[PDB]
C-alpha cells in the first residue's frame, strides 16, 4: 500500500512497497586436510605395491 | 500397466482401494520405497510431498491434498474460519469456538462467558462437558495438548422412539481438477441411551462416537442409520424431506469450506497431482439447522458402503488420470 | 584421457582382436594400407583413442600382438587387415602354452612377458594422456588365460593409476577344446577380480546358443561366434570412438558402473542379432531395439537377467533416430520392470545415441549391464571345477609346472566369494 | 565503482559462462573483438558496466572472468570460439585429465596440483581492481570438477579475500540431463564444504529449465545450448543492477541484505516470465499484471517447489522493459488478495522493486522472442528445501549400502566425511523447518 524509497534515473526506477509490518578455516588447516588425504593415497598405493611384490 | 505404492498401515479405505486396483489386472503394486510409481497412497503423518512429480516419464498422483490439514485439525479449522473472509466470525453454520493453549484467545473467551451469564441462558461448552468456565480450564492444562472450547448444542434434534442424539457423516471426494463430489449415501451415528436434559456429567448419551459407544445396536444395526430410513422418518415425524431440511445446508457447508482453501491447496498447475477423500461431521438441531463439527483427513467408511465408495474413488479420482485400456456422487458446482 | 593401449593374447584373443580392428577401421574409414578414405570428419575427431598417427598421414592401431605360439600370429599377419599393424608390435614365443594356465602364468609365459612390456612402454611413452589398457583373451586356454592375467598383473605394477579393461571369453562344454578349461577359467577369474577395473564377460555358451537357436545355424564355427563378438566390441567402444553429448571415458565408465570394486563384470548385449553375410531388410523400430537388447536371447553372457537385479545399466543406440523416442522407451522399460533394477541406486540407466550406424545394420543397440545374474556364469564354472578338483583330476599338468593344490583352493574360494557377494545384493 | 570477478568451474560453469558473457556483450553493445562504439572514455573509466568489463589502451573491453576446467575439451571451444579475442588466454585455465564424476578426485587429487595456479591468475585480475567487492562462482553440483574443485576454491577465497563477498550460481542435478550416477553424492559433499563460504546462492534445477524449454519454447529434446541461453537470461536479470545505473542491488553486499536474513538459509528462488518462442508466429504481448502473476506459478520457477507451503523472508521483483510503478503496485494489490503469500512473523510483507526501461536482449536466431516487458522475481522462500529433501533421500539410498563410496575413499577422502556432510544437510533441512512451519 505504502510506496517508500523511490529513486528515479534515466535507466529506470526502483522502490520498496510494504504491505504489512512485522510481529572459516585457515591456510594451514586447508593444507593439513589436503596432505592427510595424500598420505592415505600413498599408503594405499604402497600396500598395493607390497601385495604385488609378494 | 500402471504402478502404485501403499504407505498407510491402518487405512481400511485404501486397503480396499489397492485391492480393487490389483483386481482390474492393470495395476501392479510395488514395494514401499520404490520411487518409480504412478500413484501414491501415502502415510498419515509426514508425507514426502516434495518428492512427488519429479520422476521423468511418469505422471504422479497422490491421495492427499497438501495443506488440507488446515481444515482437518481442530485448532486450524477454528482459526481458518475466524480468519478466512470467505467465512469470518459472521458464520451461522459453525458454532462459537475458541483455542486455548496450556502453559491464544482467553480475553475473547471470557467476554462470551460474561454476556451469556447476563441473560442467564445456556452456558454449556465442550472439549469432558461442563457448564462452569474455570472448572474446564484445569482439564486443558492436565492433558498437555492444545484443545478447542466449542459451544455445546443444548437443544439437538431427537430421534423417536428413544429421545436420542445423532451426528451425520458425509463423504466428500475432491479430484485432481478440484471437482467437489458428495457421496449420495451418508450415515447417522446414534446414541441408544436417551439424551439427558439437565445433567451435563453423563457420557454415553452426549457423545455419539462409534468407538466410545461400544444398549449397543438397539434400534438399528450397529448404531448406524442409512439415508433412506432417515428420509422416511423425517417425512412422517416432521412432514419434510432429507433433501430439503438437512442436505441443502450440508452441501453449502462443504462447498464453502473447500472453496476457501482452493487457492492454497489446488494442484491445477503443479508437477504432481492430488485427490482426497474427506469426512465431514454434522449436527442437526431442533429447528432443523445444520452445524459443522469437524473435517476428517483420513476418514473411516461405514461397513456396508465400502464396496461402492471405493469403486467410486477408482472411477473418478484414479481412472480419470489413468484410463483403462456411472456417477454415484453429487457434483457441487462452483 | 584419450589414448587406449590394446593388447591381444593367445588364439582367441588374437582372433577376436583382429576382427575388432577389422570392424572399427571400416567405421573410421581406414583401409588395410593405413590411409584414410572415409567421407566424414566425425570419423577422425577421436581417432587418437585407438589409432596412432603415422608417417606421412597414415594411422596405426596402437596395439600389441601376443602369443606363446607363432601359429595364430602368422594368420593375423597374412589376413585382410594384417598389414596395418606395426611390425615391432608382434611379440611371439615358440613352444606354445598347450592349454595350460601354469605354462602361461609361471613358466613359458614368464620368459616372454618382459618383451611384451617393452612394447607396452614404447606405446605408452608416445601417449599424450593415457587412459588405460584393453585386453582381448579367452580364460580357457594357456596363453590368453595364463599369460594374459600375468601381463595384467605386471601392467598394474608399472601403471597403478590407469584403467584395466578386458574382453574375456568364458569357456563352455558346448564349444570346448580341453577338459581343463574350468581350471584355467577359475584361476583367471581370481586374477580379474583383483586386478581389472572392467570386464566384459563374453560367454561361449551364450554365443553358441544365439548362433544355434536365434540365428538358426545348426553347426556354428568360431567365425560365426566371432561375428557376434566383434559386433558387440564395436558397440561397447562406440562412445570412446565417436563424439557424443557426454565426454565418454574408461574411468567415467568404471566410476558410474561399479558400486563395489569387486563387482565389475558386465553382461554385454546386442540388438539386432544377425548371422554372417545374410542381410536383414526390415530396419528395427526404437521400441523393438529396446525390447530385444534387454531380452535374455540377446545377452552375450548365458545368464537370465530375471534371475537377478541390475545394479547399473549403460545403453548405446546407433543410427538416425528420434532421441525422445529413445528416452521414452528406456524409461518405459525401467517403469514396467522396476523390480529388476535396484531401488538403492537411483537413475541407474544411462543412454547415449550415436548417429553413425555399424556396417549393414541401419539402426542398432548395444547393452552394458552390471547385473547380479552374472553369478550364474561363475557358478557354472565353479560346478565344473569341483567335479574334477574333488578327485584332483588332470592336476598333474599344473603341479608339474610348480603349482600347488593350495592355489587352486584359493582360486575356488575367491570365485565362490564373488558369487555370494553378487548374491548379497540380489536380496538387498 | 566496485568490480566483480566471475569464476566459471567445470563444463557447466564454463558453458553457462559462455552464454552469459555473450549476452552481457549484446546488452552493453560490445562486439566479438572487444570493441564498444558507445564508450567515449577510451582506455578506462568507472561506469556501472566497468564492474564486469575492464578496459585497455587499445579500446578493448575485457571480461573480469576466469574460466577453469580440469579438462581441455570445453575451454578449447572458448579459445577457438566466436568470442576468442574478448579474453586474454591467461584467463582460460585447463588441466590434462578431469575429475571423472568424482568429488574427491576434484577436491583432493587433481585439485591440489592446479589450485595455486588458479588463485595466482585470480590475483592477477584482482590487482587490476581499484576496489574489488567480490566474486560470482558458476558451477555444477554434480560434476567432479564442479563440486570438487569449486569447494576447494571457495575455501581458499575466504582466506585470500576474507573481506569480499562470494555468490554462487549452481546447477542442481536432474535425471533428464544427468551425466553421472553419483551426482547426489557430489551435491551433498560440495554444499557442506561451500555453505559457510557462500554469501548468497542461486540454484538452477536443470529439470525446471528442461521443462520450460519443452513447454514454452516448443523444443522436443532441449540441448545444453537451449538451457544455457535461458539460464543466462535469468543470470543477466540478477546481475543487471550491478552493470546498470540504479539504486536497488547496487553491490553484492546488498544482495545479502535484501535476500539473506539468516546466513545459512541463503538460497533464494528465482522465477522468470515471460519465456516466449521466437518461432511462434502470433503472440499477444503480456502486461505488467500478467507477468507478475506468472512469478507465483511453479512452472516458471528455476526450481520446482510450492511456495504456498512455506514462508517468505524477502521478495525482489526485477523488471526489464516498459514498466511503471503504478502498474506494478496495482498488480501486487490484485495478487495478494488471490494467492497464499505467507511471510515469517519477524519480516515485513514487502516487495523491493527494480525497473530498467531497456527491455531484455535476445541472441539473434535463438529460441527466445523479443518481449516489451519481462520480470525476474527473487524470493527467499523456505519452499526451496523441497530440492534439499529430494537430493538427501537419493543420497540416503546409495549411502545405506555404501555404494560407490570406495571411489571417494580411494582418492584419500575418509568415509566419515560423507556422514558429516549428510548431518550438516539434515541440520539445514531442520533450519528451514523452524523458519517455515
Ligand atoms: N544447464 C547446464 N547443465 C550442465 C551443462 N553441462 C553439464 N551440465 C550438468 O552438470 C552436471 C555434470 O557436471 P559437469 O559440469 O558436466 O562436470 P565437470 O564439472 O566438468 O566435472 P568432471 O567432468 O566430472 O570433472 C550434470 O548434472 C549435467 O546435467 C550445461 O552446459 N548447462
Ligand atoms: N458443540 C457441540 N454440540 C453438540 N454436540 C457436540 C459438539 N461438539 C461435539 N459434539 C458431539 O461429540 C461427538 C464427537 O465429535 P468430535 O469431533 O468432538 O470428536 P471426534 O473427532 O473423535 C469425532 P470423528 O472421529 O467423527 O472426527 C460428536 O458425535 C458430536 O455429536
Ligand atoms: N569365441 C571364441 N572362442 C575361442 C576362439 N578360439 C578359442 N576359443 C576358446 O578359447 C579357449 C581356448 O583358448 P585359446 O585362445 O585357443 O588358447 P591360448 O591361445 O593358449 O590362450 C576355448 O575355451 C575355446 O572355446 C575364437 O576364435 N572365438
Ligand atoms: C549408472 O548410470 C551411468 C552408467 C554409465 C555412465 C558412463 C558414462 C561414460 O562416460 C561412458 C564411458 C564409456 C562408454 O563406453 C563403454 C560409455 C559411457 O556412457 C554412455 C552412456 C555414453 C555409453 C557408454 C554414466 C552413468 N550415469
Ligand atoms: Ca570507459
Ligand atoms: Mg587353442
Ligand atoms: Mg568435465
Amino acid at each position: 500500500m505504502e510506496v517508500i524509497e523511490l529513486n528515479k534515473c534515466t535507466s529506470g526506477q526502483s522502490f520498496e512497497v510494504i504491505l504489512k509490518p512485522p510481529s572459516d578455516p585457515s591456510l594451514e588447516e586447508i593444507q593439513k586436510k589436503l596432505e592427510a588425504a595424500e598420505e592415505r593415497r600413498k599408503y594405499q598405493e604402497a600396500e598395493l605395491l607390497k601385495h604385488l611384490a609378494e | 500397466m500402471y504402478t502404485f505404492v501403499v504407505r498407510d498401515e491402518n487405512s481400511s479405505v485404501y486397503a480396499e482401494v489397492s485391492r480393487l486396483l490389483l483386481a482390474t489386472g492393470q495395476w501392479k503394486r510395488l514395494r514401499k520405497d520404490n520411487p518409480r510409481f504412478n500413484l501414491m497412497l501415502g502415510e498419515r503423518n509426514r508425507l514426502p510431498f516434495g518428492r512427488l512429480g519429479h520422476e521423468p516419464g511418469l505422471v504422479q498422483l497422490v491421495n492427499y491434498y497438501r495443506g488440507a490439514d488446515k481444515l482437518c485439525r481442530k485448532a486450524s479449522l477454528v482459526k481458518l474460519i475466524k480468519t478466512s473472509p470467505e467465512l469470518s466470525e459472521s458464520c451461522t453454520w459453525f458454532p462459537e469456538s475458541y483455542v486455548i493453549y496450556p502453559t491464544d484467545e482467553r480475553e475473547v473467551f471470557l467476554a462470551a462467558y460474561n454476556r451469556r451469564r447476563e441473560g442467564r441462558e445456556g452456558n454449556v461448552w465442550i472439549a469432558l462437558i461442563s457448564s462452569e468456565a474455570s472448572e474446564l480450564l484445569d482439564f486443558i492444562d492436565e492433558q498437555g495438548q492444545v484443545h478447542v472450547i466449542q459451544k455445546y448444542l443444548e437443544k439437538p434434534l431427537l430421534l423417536e422412539p428413544g429421545h436420542r442424539k445423532f451426528d451425520i457423516r458425509s463423504w466428500v471426494l475432491v479430484d485432481h481438477l478440484y471437482n467437489i463430489y458428495l457421496y449420495r449415501e451418508g450415515v447417522l451415528r446414534t446414541s441408544s441411551e436417551p439424551y439427558n436434559s439437565a445433567n451435563f456429567q453423563d457420557k454415553t448419551c452426549h457423545l455419539t462416537n462409534h468407538c466410545i459407544q461400544k444398549n449397543y445396536g438397539r434400534y438399528e444395526e450397529g448404531n448406524e442409520m442409512f439415508f433412506e430410513e432417515f428420509n422416511q422418518y423425517l417425512m412422517d415425524a416432521l412432514n419434510t424431506t432429507l433433501e430439503n431440511s438437512i442436505l441443502l445446508q450440508i452441501k453449502h457447508i462443504i462447498r464453502s469450506c473447500l472453496m476457501c482453501i482452493e487457492p492454497a491447496i489446488s494442484t491445477k498447475h503443479l508437477h504432481y497431482q492430488s485427490f482426497q477423500l474427506f469426512g465431514f461431521d454434522f449436527m442437526v438441531d431442533e429447528e432443523l439447522k445444520v452445524w459443522l463439527i469437524e473435517v476428517n483427513g483420513a476418514p473411516a467408511c461405514a461397513q456396508k458402503l465400502y464396496a461402492e465408495l471405493c469403486q467410486g474413488i477408482v472411477d473418478v479420482a484414479i481412472s480419470s488420470v489413468f484410463p483403462l485400456a456411472t456417477s454415484i456422487f453429487i457434483k457441487l458446482h462452483h | 584421457m584419450r589414448e587406449i593401449v590394446h593388447i591381444q593374447a593367445g588364439q582367441c584373443g588374437n582372433q577376436i582382436g583382429a576382427k575388432f580392428w577389422e570392424v572399427i577401421s571400416d567405421e573410421h574409414g581406414i583401409d588395410p594400407t593405413g590411409s584414410y578414405h572415409g567421407d566424414s570428419d566425425l570419423q577422425l575427431e577421436r581417432i587418437n583413442v585407438y589409432y596412432n598417427e603415422a608417417t606421412g598421414n597414415k594411422y596405426v592401431p596402437r596395439a600389441i600382438l601376443v602369443d606363446l605360439e607363432p601359429g595364430t600370429m602368422d594368420s593375423v599377419r597374412s589376413g585382410p587387415f594384417g598389414q596395418i599393424f606395426r611390425p615391432d608390435n608382434f611379440v611371439f614365443g615358440q613352444s606354445g602354452a598347450g592349454n595350460n594356465w601354469a605354462k602361461g602364468h609361471y613358466t613359458e609365459g614368464a620368459e616372454l612377458v618382459d618383451s611384451v612390456l617393452d612394447v607396452v612402454r614404447k606405446e605408452s611413452e608416445s601417449c599424450d594422456c593415457l587412459q588405460g589398457f584393453q585386453l582381448t583373451h579367452s580364460l580357457g586356454g594357456g596363453t590368453g588365460s595364463g599369460m594374459g592375467t600375468l601381463l595384467i598383473s605386471k601392467i598394474r605394477e608399472e601403471y597403478p593409476d590407469r584403467i584395466m579393461n578386458t574382453f574375456s571369453v568364458m569357456p563352455s562344454p558346448k564349444v570346448s577344446d580341453t577338459v581343463v578349461e574350468p581350471y584355467n577359467a577359475t584361476l583367471s577369474v581370481h586374477q580379474l577380480v583383483e586386478n581389472t577395473d572392467e570386464t566384459y564377460c563374453i560367454d561361449n555358451e551364450a554365443l553358441y546358443d544365439i548362433c544355434f537357436r536365434t540365428l538358426k545355424l545348426t553347426t556354428p564355427t568360431y567365425g560365426d561366434l566371432n561375428h557376434l563378438v566383434s559386433a558387440t566390441m564395436s558397440g561397447v567402444t562406440t562412445c570412446l570412438r565417436f563424439p557424443g553429448q557426454l565426454n565418454a571415458d574408461l574411468r567415467k565408465l568404471a566410476v558410474n558402473m561399479v558400486p563395489f570394486p569387486r563387482l565389475h563384470f558386465f553382461m554385454p548385449g546386442f540388438a539386432p542379432l544377425t548371422s554372417r553375410g545374410s542381410q536383414q531388410y526390415r530396419a528395427l523400430t526404437v521400441p523393438e531395439l529396446t525390447q530385444q537388447m534387454f531380452d535374455s536371447k540377446n545377452m552375450m553372457a548365458a545368464c537370465d537377467p530375471r534371475h537377478g537385479r541390475y545394479l547399473t545399466v549403460a545403453a548405446i543406440f546407433r543410427g538416425r533416430m528420434s532421441m525422445k523416442e529413445v528416452d521414452e522407451q528406456m524409461l518405459n522399460v525401467q517403469n514396467k520392470n522396476s523390480s529388476y533394477f535396484v531401488e538403492w541406486i537411483p537413475n541407474n540407466v544411462k543412454t547415449a545415441v550415436c548417429d553413425i550406424p555399424p556396417r549393414g545394420l541401419k539402426m542398432s543397440a548395444t547393452f552394458i549391464g552390471n547385473s547380479t545374474a552374472i553369478q550364474e556364469l561363475f557358478k557354472r564354472i565353479s560346478e565344473q571345477f569341483t567335479a574334477m578338483f574333488r578327485r584332483k583330476a588332470f592336476l598333474h599338468w599344473y603341479t608339474g609346472e610348480g603349482m600347488d593344490e593350495m592355489e587352486f583352493t584359493e582360486a575356488e574360494s575367491n570365485m565362490n566369494d564373488l558369487v555370494s557377494e553378487y548374491q548379497q545384493y540380489q536380496d538387498a | 565503482m566496485r568490480e566483480c570477478i566471475s569464476i566459471h568451474v567445470g563444463q557447466a560453469g564454463v558453458q553457462i559462462g559462455n552464454a552469459c558473457w555473450e549476452l552481457y556483450c549484446l546488452e552493453h553493445g560490445i562486439q566479438p573483438d572487444g570493441q564498444m562504439p558507445s564508450d567515449k572514455t577510451i582506455g578506462g573509466g568507472d561506469d556501472s558496466f566497468n564492474t564486469f568489463f575492464s578496459e585497455t589502451g587499445a579500446g578493448k573491453h575485457v571480461p573480469r572472468a576466469v574460466f577453469v576446467d580440469l579438462e581441455p575439451t570445453v575451454i578449447d571451444e572458448v579459445r577457438t570460439g566466436t568470442y576468442r579475442q574478448l579474453f586474454h588466454p591467461e584467463q582460460l585455465i585447463t588441466g590434462k585429465e578431469d575429475a571423472a564424476n568424482n568429488y574427491a578426485r576434484g577436491h583432493y587429487t587433481i585439485g591440489k596440483e592446479i589450485i595455486d595456479l588458479v588463485l595466482d591468475r585470480i590475483r592477477k585480475l584482482a590487482d587490476q581492481c581499484t576496489g574489488l567487492q567480490g566474486f560470482l562462482v558458476f558451477h555444477s553440483f554434480g560434476g567432479g570438477t564442479g563440486s570438487g574443485f569449486t569447494s576447494l576454491l571457495m575455501e581458499r577465497l575466504s582466506v585470500d579475500y576474507g573481506k569480499k563477498s562470494k555468490l554462487e550460481f549452481s546447477i542442481y542435478p536432474a535425471p533428464q540431463v544427468s551425466t553421472a550416477v553419483v551426482e547426489p553424492y557430489n551435491s551433498i559433499l560440495t554444499t557442506h564444504t561451500t555453505l559457510e563460504h557462500s554469501d548468497c546462492a542461486f540454484m538452477v534445477d536443470n529439470e525446471a529449465i528442461y521443462d520450460i524449454c519443452r513447454r514454452n519454447l516448443d523444443i522436443e529434446r532441449p540441448t545444453y545450448t537451449n538451457l544455457n541461453r535461458l539460464i543466462s537470461q535469468i543470470v543477466s536479470s540478477i546481475t543487471a543492477s550491478l552493470r546498470f545505473d540504479g539504486a536497488l542491488n547496487v553491490d553484492l553486499t546488498e544482495f545479502q541484505t535484501n535476500l539473506v536474513p539468516y546466513p545459512r538459509i541463503h538460497f533464494p528462488l528465482a522465477t522468470y516470465a515471460p519465456v516466449i518462442s521466437a518461432e511462434k508466429a502470433y503472440h499477444e504481448q503480456l502486461s505488467v499484471a500478467e507477468i507478475t502473476n506468472a512469478c507465483f506459478e511453479p512452472a516458471n520457477q528455476m526450481v520446482k517447489c510450492d511456495p504456498r507451503h512455506g514462508k517468505y523472508m524477502a521478495c525482489c521483483l526485477l523488471y526489464r522493459g516498459d514498466v511503471v510503478p503504478k502498474d506494478v503496485n496495482a498488480a501486487i494489490a490484485t495478487i495478494k488478495t488471490k494467492r497464499s503469500i505467507q511471510f515469517v512473523d519477524w519480516c515485513p510483507t514487502g516487495f523491493k522493486v527494480g525497473i530498467n526501461y531497456q527491455p531484455p536482449t535476445v541472441v539473434p536466431g535463438g529460441d527466445l522472442a523479443k518481449v516489451q516487458r519481462a520480470v525476474c522475481m527473487l524470493s527467499n522462500t523456505t519452499a526451496i528445501a523441497e530440492a534439499w529433501a529430494r537430493l538427501d533421500h537419493k543420497f540416503d539410498l546409495m549411502y545405506a549400502k555404501r555404494a560407490f563410496v570406495h571411489w571417494y575413499v580411494g582418492e584419500g577422502m575418509e568415509e566419515g566425511e560423507f556422514s558429516e556432510a549428510r548431518e550438516d544437510m539434515a541440520a539445514l533441512e531442520k533450519d528451514y523447518e523452524e523458519v517455515g512451519v
